[PDB]
RNA sequence: UACGGUGCUGAAGCAACAAAUGCCCUGCUUCCAGGAAAAGCCUCUAAGCAUCAGGUAACAUCAAAUCGUACCCCAAACCG
RNA sequence: CGAAGGUGUGCUGUGAGGCAUGCUGGAGGUAUCAGAAGUGCGAAUGCUGACAUAAGUAACGAUAAAGCGGGUGAAAAGCCCGCUCGCCGGAAGACCAAGGGUUCCUGUCCAACGUUAAUCGGGGCAGGGUGAGUCGACCCCUAAGGCGAGGCCGAAAGGCGUAGUCGAUGGGAAACAGGUUAAUAUUCCUGUACUUGGUGUUACUGCGAAGGGGGGACGGAGAAGGCUAUGUUGGCCGGGCG
RNA sequence: AGGACCGAACCGACUAAUGUCGAAAAAUUAGCGGAUGACUUGUGGCUGGGGGUGAAAGGCCAAUCAAACCGGGAGAUAGCU
RNA sequence: UAAGGUGAUAUGAACCGUUAUAACCGGCGAUUUCCGAAUGGGGAAACCCAGUGUGUUUCGACACACUAUCAUUAACUGAAUCCAUAGGUUAAUGAGGCGAACCGGGGGAACUGAAACAUCUAAGUACCCCGAGGAAAAGAAAUCAACCGAGAUUCCCCCAGUAGCGGCGAGCGAACGGGGAGCAGCCCAGAGCCUGAAUCAGUGUGUGUGUUAGUGGAAGCGUCUGGAAAGGCGCGCGAUACAGGGUGACAGCCCCGUACACAAAAAUGCACAUGCUGUGAGCUCGAUGAGUAGGGCGGGACACGUGGUAUCCUGUCUGAAUAUGGGGGGACCAUCCUCCAAGGCUAAAUACUCCUGACUGACCGAUAGUGAACCAGUACCGUGAGGGAAAGGCGAAAAGAAC
């Protein structure tokens, strides 16, 4: 599913608000990607499926550092 | 080992009939009700072993319960099973 | 018929209940279905006790 | 638990045979006795082909409730009500109203 | 209980 | 004229039978109503 | 002969012709529209094992288990 | 020494109603004053059950067709037997598959079923009958297609799909003749055979895959030949000469 | 050779009659068209409800189809009877 | 506990017993075929076909145990490139499925009303899916209030159909505050001193108490009618017991019972005390939650439909300060007040009843009451999902009719 490794964010829905202001039903979709991150410590490339905004919180966080909250979560990254 | 304590529960009864009886005299063979699960190979041991005679071949078949009616309830006979054991020329019962 | 079975010998109380189906058990099953057996409380004391002997045999070997 | 057992010499207190005595043969689980000489029913037996021929109107004995039958104290002369107590190491039944033991 | 096949309907008119 | 009902036991427990019915969710939820209203034919078996 | 049927005995038991939609024939010819799959079976070796184990021929012996098997089946037994 | 309900009678009030009582019935009912309604049915092509109506009227379900004698029985057009007539006969005959599930066979009965009766029956009750190494099913494999370790995808449910795994309507090993039961028979009996595995003995020998190759393994249509099943004729045998 | 001809099985239903609380919730009788192919049929599957399927009639989808059936919103609503 | 029993239709036969190993009741154990999460593989459920390891009378041929998937951990192996990983094998633990309602979350209509209908309402309702417990959720303020003060969450009544929201139409609908039930506060983001000091958790013992079998348990006759009396009359008794049922018509003294007084070999619920183990005390000094708050675009929830719209959450794009700092006090600015986010746990008051025990009903008395008082989700209908009946009463006792 569309599910984002690191942030978790999930398809959301909400109304396709039109100018007569008719609700239909929509979904909001995440800006998931799979980007291959270089892990210096086992010397690798390891692809996820994660979300433009999860990509923010890798690079200001560490790439390391966050594949253990993936490790916690019980995740095969 | 408990071979023979399974042959003991095979035999269940002798089963009697016009068809039974001239199978005796003609036939040479006994007609006799066995147990539901029970193979050509139990039925002919429970008769080596506890008639003290000679088995040749075993024929088996499976007789349908017949649909009865007691009264308005609807029921059922139990399906049993009937063999067919051909004894040979030094027969005894 | 509880305690003059219980303290025999484990396949010594085991050739019983082997001879117990050897004898009337299959013994009186044949009479009875032959029309011979008058009695009929015999069929249903040799059910019993036989499942009396098997629960002391399963009593006496492990637990 | 039986206030009336099976040989108990009792006496009717309610029915046709009010006054009436006799000994109980058999008691049923429905809390029914049966005494002799009380509940004369003339039954209209058929004879069964079954190797006997009895035919006629026997006299059977029906039951009665538990409850109209007392046992008779025979020292009294009349009916007698009965408790239960524990003189010996069992339970035994016990007379009232002249209490004694039976 | 069964209904009826319902009496043949006639052809329908118009203005 | 050919009536709608032709009789086959194969089709019969392959589109109803048990194992039909418990190869998927729904058909599963169809013998929890059937246990719930106490049916002693559960399924179409032998 | 209970008169339903049963027991015993029993001759000839060949030739010619015709002849199939059935067989040879999963054949032959022709045609285009070009006409399932895998298993059983035969053969070859790989990894491995060769005094072995296995394979072939002959003989003897054992086993072939379980279930269906009654009756209607173009119909008063199936579906209507 | 007889409640309620039911069924009649006599009184009684403007009225909805009330009182008494004959009979049945058989054990519950309830004064007066207050309170609460699932509180009063003729209709809704109202619902359930019962009974009329048309009416003893149509009809008794292919116009293949019955006639007679004897038997059984309380009762015979329909049952049994015998003698004639008619119908199907590429079926209205005989075997299966599917679908039914004892309807099969025997003894016994006519309360209900049979569009009539019925000692009759696929109707009721009881008993019996279904015998496989060679038939089929099971089993080896596989088409369409289903499921699907992992894997991909999808808010969840789940969808697709690999290995694999199932899935015949297909491909793989083998028995015929005669006789016999009230009902089973290439299954039971007799005669004569065939196939696939295990074990043991002897004599030779290199054996050995989820692997390669062969084979399995295949379309329509047409024509010819040799045959056979089978039929006809002649001969032979038995009986007959009406 | 033939989406060749006549014509049985088989498939289908053009005409007329009967039948219309029928023998039958579309059949029978007497004639009909195809009948070696775009044929027919058995068995086992796949495609489903705003969907499937349709040599196309808005026909068929279990005797019900201009939106199948069952259950639930739901005792929808009804200025009408 | 027991002199009676071998369940019922449903007799019969053959028996087991009578003060105790008959039967019955309860606790603790054994057995517990096959299907079904089914779990060795497969499959049309109660069926077929196995493999491995042990134990065995005629190689005959049997008996037992194990072998499903996923998650976590451990061990042994192990590619494409050396190492290493992916992957593979084995072992251990847990889960899988079912169940009426309540709870939380992820999705989510339309019929209807507005007398039409699109904003809205219906309604976050029906329904689908996931998850957990006996309750679940939330929950100890970046909260309200007002510049007086109150202090976690949850539930009831006012506040109030008020302020407001709304084609300002239909309709939606608070908060502040007060009165009540129940009130319990704590831990980490960290070092030192002191270490087991409160604290809970897991298992034993002791005591109390309850449950699962049970025991004792009071008190009346005569007579009349009547088939039979419990009914009439007469004279007595008990009552911590006329609650109830049965008994030939209405019984306090006929019985089962009731009040009351007692009882547990064995298994446990609960309450403490206490043994052992884990667990972590108390003090000082710090630390004090970043792609977060906030903002832009588009939505959702707050009574608040973007309206002047405060507040929170989110799809996307951005993005601080950090306790001499920041949030809120309903557009927004300044002053004051108050609190501290971006880390978590938590009993009670609160909801429901598949089921069990006791009790009650100005509820029904068989077309009513659950569809089903009678072996009813049964007969029957439909391929299927599903739909769904009708059917109570002899008599006191069968004494149910010999002949």
């Amino acid at each position: 599913s569309r599910v984002c490794q690191v942030t978790g964010k999930r398809p959301v829905t909400g109304n396709n608000r039109s100018h007569a202001l008719n609700a239909t039903k929509r979904r909001f979709l995440p800006n998931l990607h799979s980007h291959r991150f270089w892990v210096e410590s086992e010397k690798r490339f390891v692809t996820l499926r994660v979300s433009a905004k999860g990509m923010r919180v890798i690079d200001k966080k560490g790439i390391d550092t966050v594949l253990a909250e993936l490790r916690a979560r019980g995740e095969k990254y | 080992m408990i071979r023979e304590e399974r042959l003991l529960k095979v035999l269940r009864a002798p089963h009697v009939s016009e068809k039974a009886s001239t199978a005796m005299e003609k036939s040479n063979t006994i007609v006799l009700k066995v147990a539901k699960d029970a193979t050509k190979a139990e039925i002919k041991a429970a008769v080596q072993k506890l008639f003290e005679v000679e088995v040749e071949v075993v024929n088996t078949l499976v007789v349908k319960g017949k649909v009865k009616r007691h009264g308005q309830r609807i029921g059922r006979r139990s399906d049993w099973k009937k063999a067919y054991v051909t004894l040979k020329e030094g027969q005894n019962l | 018929m509880k305690a003059k079975e219980l303290r025999e010998k484990s396949v010594e109380e085991l050739n019983t209940e082997l001879l117990n189906l050897l004898r009337e058990q299959f013994n009186l099953r044949m009479q009875a279905a032959s029309g011979q057996l008058q009695q009929s409380h015999l069929l249903k004391q040799v059910r019993r006790d036989v499942a009396r002997v098997k629960t002391l045999l399963n009593e006496k070997a492990g637990a | 638990a039986a206030k009336i057992r099976r040989d108990d010499e009792v006496i009717v207190l309610t029915g046709k045979d009010k006054g009436k005595r006799g000994k109980v043969k058999n008691v049923l689980s429905s809390g029914k006795v049966i005494v002799e000489g009380i509940n004369l029913v003339k039954k209209h037996q058929k004879p069964v082909p079954a190797l006997n021929q009895p035919g006629g109107i026997v006299e059977k004995e029906a039951a009665i409730q538990v409850s109209n039958v007392a046992i008779f104290n025979a020292a009294t002369g009349k009916a007698d009500r009965v408790g239960f107590r524990f003189e010996d190491g069992k339970k035994v039944r016990f007379f009232k109203s002249n209490s004694e033991t039976i | 209980p069964r209904p009826r096949p319902r009496p043949r309907p006639r052809p329908r008119p118009r203005p | 004229m050919k009536r709608t009902f032709q009789p086959s036991v194969l089709k019969r427990n392959r589109s109803h039978g048990f194992r039909a019915r418990m190869a998927t969710k729904n058909g599963r939820q169809v013998l929890a109503r059937r246990r719930a209203k106490g049916r002693a034919r559960l399924t179409v078996s032998k």
